[PDB]
């Protein structure tokens, strides 16, 4: 039950520890990662970083996994947000598929030399 | 090969060994042998010496201030520490409430003859006590020029960042150091817990009974010794222990670890001390001593700190095998 | 007149004690259910939950029964608030009709055996 | 069953039983009395004893003073508490303000030859004193070692309240607790306003007049018996409650506890006492005594206390009929 503070560039967030022990493998989840940015002096961690984004990060722990984009931040900046807190992959994939996106397929030519080379121009 | 460290990281520098006066000072060994075991540290370099309310009810801390009125060594040239909370029979002369805290250090500073101490720690924990109420009280006694610094002991970690939260909330002053048990069959705190807390809030650790009250030192290998700590009257608790199945279990290790020594070429005692210094964590350790013979060899521990290598270490997590999980 | 601070995540919010007291079984109306988010030592009640959302919960005690939804607050997600901080089955009818729902009929067979059993089949 | 309890939240222990020195020391008895009444009560654990400024014009410090000087108990071992509001006739020798809490406190400590109380408390709540000035004052001489706490008297929740609010806005120290009046023919106040206080911020309450002066013992069954506090000079005001028709209401009443006494197998004297025990939000209740008979008989409420069940104390209510709404 011990309280974290969180200061987003001024904006100050405050917490739990038990709701950010809850995803250990992110950066506000495991100790070791932020350490880094603790500031003794306020008993807090600092982030030089975008404001209007981490209401929806620490959202996410407190939620239990809901990774919702605020309408007033652009696509781009979040998601360079959530890769910053290292939120994982299957975040990033359920978040890029609310967005509207997601898709990735086509194998390629494997005899190399010949088909490969044809299944190009053709 | 820094004689010297910062306690923590706070600007106090202390010697990485110190002496204590548990046990001995105005209880097993007379004060002309104190005096001795004072001045030979002193002359050695050690400027931290250790005590506490409760010791001989007392008298080690008359002990311990006779001798340095005696000496006239100059105050600032000394870091004198001292533990409070069992301060008598009374309800009242117990625990860290700040009437106890107050009472407790004003009543050992009385008996060390002394204005002050550098640093006070609270002997242990108290569940009955908020910790504000605790982190008040200590911080009081520091602007009253009472003491230098104050420090935990026995305290789990999540208590040490609770005082340190309290003092941070109330612009109060927050704890510089630990004083943790730690030897080669006690490691668990020193090595898992504590660490994190002095990176972050720069907590030090100063560690007791490194030789685990004499078992470490060998001489058990074969029966308790007379005139030996297991032996004294009132420490039956101790004899006990050495005889127990465990006991037995250590005495054998300790036979494994005698070949680590001589390859390092150095007794015992010294690897076990030298042992307890080896990571950065760990400030100071302070040292027990029934006679001067004693304390002459374990200040030798400091010639061994080179000699750990990363190679030597592992060694000796395969025969104590209770390298403690991360 | 006394004044109460809540610390929603680290979003400072004050208000006075009649303002709360005005809907006593509320979660905040009420001292019994709000006593265990008090924090003794920097006088204010801490919930570890969502920010944008209380902005309206507390309008709603201040306005007197107004209870909107924040433009950029999830359906979903400030329902859940309302339900948390206990403002109540009418404030929250009040509410879902505002937001475009309500309506909820269709009885059911009485004659067991026979009846209900027919009209389910029709 | 414990007979030390933490004062509200704070660390410091009390008897659940402490001493009060109102209208006896200096006063009614004499001095030899008092000294009996104090080594009776010390040498049965009880380690809190309560007086006041204005209790015989400062003669009841000067008493209390003079025992503890006397016997030479340690100061550790003891908890004395002092009142502060009514020191003086003139205008600025009452109230809480800075200059009255100051002067105030460091006078009654001079009658109490000691250096400092453990809780100082504001005999009344001050109309005419901001707040602020008083919880800053209440701090100052904490800080300057002339008390280790400070508590309230006579103040209401929403006082006590605004006290709190006040030490946290400043960074100030909050009290730890209240000196309510309670007895069976006053549970208003203790029973439902202050429990909040005690689970919210930890306040403690300290009740006096568990007897309501006498009037509970069943002494006054039948008339004003001779040397009984009513019949003393300046307490007619007592007198009158007693023979008033409210007065006799109660006496009626208390012949009804007196089974309830009996069935327990007590004196009603313990039950009152014990029965102002039973709920945790009272840390400690102030007894009065006249003589040493009185005392040793109602220190024996500590072996009525686990006895007060559920039954027995719905069966008390009924036959009071004056329990308070929540
Ligand atoms: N924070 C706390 O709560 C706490 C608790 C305990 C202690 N401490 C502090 O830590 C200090 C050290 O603790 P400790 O006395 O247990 O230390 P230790 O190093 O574990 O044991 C020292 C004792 O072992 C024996 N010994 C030491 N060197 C020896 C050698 N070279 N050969 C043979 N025997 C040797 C001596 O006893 P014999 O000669 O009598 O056998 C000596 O009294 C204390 O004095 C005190 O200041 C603090
Ligand atoms: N915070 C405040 O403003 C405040 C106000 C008032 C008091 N107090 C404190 O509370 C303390 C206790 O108050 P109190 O004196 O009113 O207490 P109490 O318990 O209500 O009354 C005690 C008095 O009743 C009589 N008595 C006690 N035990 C008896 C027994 N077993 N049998 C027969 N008579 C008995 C004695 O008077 P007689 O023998 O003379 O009849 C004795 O002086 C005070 O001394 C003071 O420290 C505080």
């Amino acid at each position: 039950s011990e309280r974290v503070v969180i200061n987003i560039s001024g904006l100050r967030f405050e917490t739990q520890l038990k709701t950010l022990a809850q995803f250990p493998e992110t950066l506000l989840g495991d100790p070791k990662k932020r350490m880094r940015y603790f500031d003794p002096l306020r008993n807090e961690y600092f982030f030089d970083r975008n404001r209007p984004s981490f209401d929806a990060i620490l959202y996410y722990y407190q939620s239990g996994g809901r990774l919702r984009r605020p309408v007033n931040v652009p696509l781009d900046i979040f998601s360079e947000e959530i890769r910053f807190y290292e939120l994982g992959e299957e975040a990033m994939e359920m978040f890029r598929e609310d967005e509207g996106y997601i898709k990735e397929e086509e194998r390629p030519l494997p005899e190399n030399e010949f088909q490969r080379q044809v299944w190009l121009l053709f | 090969l820094q004689f010297y460290r910062n306690l923590g990281k706070s600007g106090l520098r202390v010697s990485c060994l110190g002496l204590g006066t548990w046990v001995t000072f105005g209880g097993q060994i007379t004060d002309e042998m104190a005096e001795h075991l004072m001045t030979l540290a002193y002359d050695n370099g050690i400027n931290l010496f250790d005590t506490a309310e409760v010791y001989a009810a007392g008298k080690a801390e008359v002990v311990l201030g006779n001798i340095i009125k005696k000496k006239g060594w100059r105050r600032s040239s000394l870091v004198i520490t001292t533990k409070i909370f069992w301060g008598g029979k009374a309800e009242t002369e117990r625990g860290l409430s700040r009437k106890h805290i107050i009472e407790g250090l004003k009543a050992s500073l009385e008996r060390l003859q002394l204005e002050y101490v550098d640093v006070v720690f609270a002997n242990r924990p108290d569940p009955n006590t908020p910790m504000e109420e605790t982190v008040r009280a200590m911080t009081h006694v520091i602007n009253q020029g009472m003491a230098m610094y104050w420090g935990t002991s026995r305290w789990s970690s999540m208590e040490i960042m609770e005082a340190y939260s309290v003092a941070r909330q109330f612009n109060l002053i927050p704890p510089i150091c630990e004083q943790a048990e730690y030897h080669m069959f006690q490691r668990e705190k020193v090595e898992v817990q504590l660490p994190e807390l002095f990176h972050k809030i720069g907590v030090g650790a100063m560690t007791w009974s490194p030789l685990a009250c004499g078992i470490v030192s060998g001489k058990y290998d074969s029966g308790i010794p007379p005139y030996s700590r297991a032996s004294l009257k009132g420490y039956q608790w101790l004899k006990d222990k050495i005889l127990s199945e465990e006991g037995r279990r250590q005495q054998a290790k300790l036979k494994e670890l005698q070949a680590i020594a001589e390859r390092l070429g150095c007794t015992l005692p010294q690897l076990a001390i030298a042992w307890c210094l080896r990571n950065e964590g760990v400030s100071s350790v302070l040292l027990g001593a029934s006679n001067a013979e004693q304390l002459m060899e374990n200040i030798g521990a400091i010639q061994v700190l080179p000699k750990l290598s990363s190679s030597i270490v592992h060694e000796i997590d395969s025969i104590l095998g209770n390298k403690p999980y991360s």
